[PDB]
């Protein structure tokens, strides 16, 4: 019984923890591109 | 009694692996979203300035 309760309890915040971290990387890939893309084009206009 | 002793030493060695790996998991946490949110206030104050432009 002990066993079984605290690895299921292990197992949801590990999976808690799974959720927090996730994701978020392909998140801040993404606005790392468009930083890039938003500077080039700022770059542009101050140039223009 | 040797179900209940093998039971036992399953039980802590899983217990030592899913802390190890939680633990890892936990060190591995909050990079991405602190980057994450400082790009995002970074954008929404070029917003603010666009707008006000």
């Amino acid at each position: 019984e002990s066993y079984d309760a605290l690895m299921k309890d292990q197992h949801q915040k590990k999976q808690e923890i799974e959720e927090e971290l996730a994701k978020i990387i392909e998140e801040v890939d993404t606005l790392k591109q468009l930083f890039k893309e938003i500077d080039e084009e700022k770059q542009r206009e101050r140039e223009l | 009694k040797q179900k209940s002793d093998e039971w036992a030493k399953k039980v802590e060695t899983c217990r030592e692996q899913l802390q190890e790996e939680i633990d890892r998991l936990t060190v591995e946490k909050e990079k991405k979203q602190e980057e994450l949110r400082e790009l995002r206030e970074r954008d929404q104050k070029e917003q603010e300035e666009k707008d006000r432009r």
